[PDB]
């Protein structure tokens, strides 16, 4: 079992920046494969960001490329999510997610065995 | 210069798979390892590397390739990963923790499953301690239970140590079987026997 804790999160205006962190039990979190998905009301678990042990894949969904910055600090046991630019569809739950293996499927919830139970970001217009 | 392409359609095609206490291993080596005919596969379930990303598999070399392959229910496939518990873990194919190499499943029910139930798949239920990695038992003495000593006939607290899936087209998909290659990816001191197009 690793539990994960999201913080970061909360009220923020178009155009403006947040930066998500999520901290990992356990004493070997350079082990896993940290990520990123998202989800608003109606909608499904979004992939937004994944990155590899090395730190050297990264990967982004569509629709944040450019715009968020997925990073580690295995010395802390932390993942980062660096949002510019927020709009007000990046509006949704965020949850933080841990593996072991990098997925050839990485944008699939399935491939990610853990997860923190996610914090609200709520981008105004 | 090895030119001749790895034969994985012989391994994930391969006409018959093996029950995981029984696994079957596939030497890989003295190929080019082209891994596109997977990366355009959408029906694996699962596809996932262990100390390296799967995007550098065509750009790799390793000095010997394993394929481990068997059939196995879909909600075990998640104990085919390094630091996994569960029968199949512990008693059947058990992974390194530092594990280097990729675990790939998908849904075998269309050819693994009968109207009767298909009994041919077993796995071990009952070992006296967990695997080694890599480890394989295709053993089949009676499992000592309890206090008495069994003298290798059946009986109370005295079982025969394998079970059968009896996979059936009409069990819930956690209870489907699905086949499973692990690839294994050795970096000895030795000459790369295995390398990708690149
Ligand atoms: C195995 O067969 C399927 C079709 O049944 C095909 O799509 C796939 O390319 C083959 N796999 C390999 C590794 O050759």
């Amino acid at each position: 079992q690793v539990q994960l804790v999201e913080s970061g999160g909360g009220l923020v205006q178009a155009g403006g920046s947040l930066r998500l962190a999520c901290i990992a039990s356990g004493r070997t979190f350079h082990s896993y494969v940290m990520a990123w998905f998202r989800q608003a009301p109606g909608k499904e678990r979004e992939f937004v960001a994944a990155i590899s042990w090395s730190s050297t894949p990264t990967y982004y969904g569509e629709s944040v490329k450019g715009r968020f910055t997925i990073s580690r600090d295995n010395a802390k046991n932390t993942v980062y999510l660096q949002m510019n630019r927020l709009k007000p569809e990046d509006t949704a739950v965020y949850f933080c997610a841990a593996d072991r293996g990098e997925s050839y499927y990485y944008t699939r919830p399935t491939e990610y065995e853990f997860w923190g139970q996610g914090t609200q970001v709520t981008v105004s217009s | 210069n090895i030119t001749n392409l790895c034969p994985f359609g012989e391994v994930f095609n391969a006409t018959r798979f093996a029950s995981v206490y029984a696994w079957n291993r596939k030497r890989i080596s003295n190929c080019v390892a082209d891994y596109s005919v997977l990366y355009n596969s959408a029906s694996f379930s699962t596809f996932k590397c262990y100390g390296v990303s799967p995007t550098k598999l065509n750009d790799l070399c390793f000095t010997n390739v394993y394929a481990d392959s068997f059939v196995i229910r879909g909600d075990e496939v998640r104990q085919i990963a390094p630091g996994q518990t569960g029968k199949i873990a512990d008693y059947n194919y058990k992974l390194p923790d530092d594990f280097t190499g990729c675990v790939i499943a998908w849904n075998s029910n269309n050819l693994d499953s009968k109207v009767g139930g298909n009994y041919n798949y077993l796995y071990r239920l009952f070992r006296k301690s967990n695997l080694k990695p890599f480890e394989r038992d295709i053993s089949t003495e009676i499992y000592q239970a309890g206090s008495t000593p069994c003298n290798g006939v059946e009986g109370f607290n005295c079982y025969f140590p394998l079970q059968s899936y009896g996979f059936q087209p009409t069990n819930g998909v956690g209870y489907q079987p699905y086949r499973v290659v692990v690839l294994s990816f050795e970096l000895l001191h030795a000459p790369a026997t295995v390398c990708g197009p690149k």
